[PDB]
């Protein structure tokens, strides 16, 4: 999920024309919206990833 | 938390940019199920509720 | 998923063992509140609600 | 928490008399309550750790 939400910031990055993209980057960067999406990876990577 | 309002305000960015279609929206829009499936509900409500549990123990 | 089953078994295991009182009581009473937490509770909701959630996505 | 319940592991570890301790050490052990654990420091330690 953490990836994911990475990639989107590269793609939102490479355009500097989107103002959304700038103020989703922000968002998606913060550590706090990682955290949620690291129990996200925890719990998925637990439930059926191996 | 600022996680429903970062969360939710990422999802309708996800969504404003995915309108504009400036940019590939498939990654985008795979955010959008991985922020809005009710995987992430859970997960979010969660963080809520334990900020809450802190305030209750 | 058997978190109820392992969690609510190591609560009254912690218990069974604090009615023996042979071992430090103390690591153990701290597992007890630390399963019994609501905190842990919301948490554990979490994995089966997850289960769940996967069944549904 | 993982820790907490790794040191009780320890301590019920070394009494093969308690058949509590036991059955305690293989469910405490199992990755499953671990991965709940998991949850348990990454939420606890962002909210009382810094």
């Amino acid at each position: 999920a953490v990836q994911r939400a990475k990639e989107v910031l590269e793609e939102i990055s490479c355009y500097p024309e989107n103002n959304d993209a700038k103020e989703l980057k922000r968002i998606l960067t913060q550590p706090h919206f990682m955290a949620l999406l690291q129990t996200h990876d925890v719990v998925a990577h637990e439930v059926y990833s191996d | 938390l600022g996680l429903e309002r970062d969360v939710s305000r990422a999802v309708e960015l996800l969504e404003r940019l995915q309108r504009s279609g400036e940019l590939p929206p498939q990654k985008l829009q795979a955010l959008q199920r991985v922020l809005q499936s009710r995987f992430c509900s859970a997960i979010r409500e969660v963080y809520e509720q334990l900020y809450d549990t802190l305030d209750i123990t």
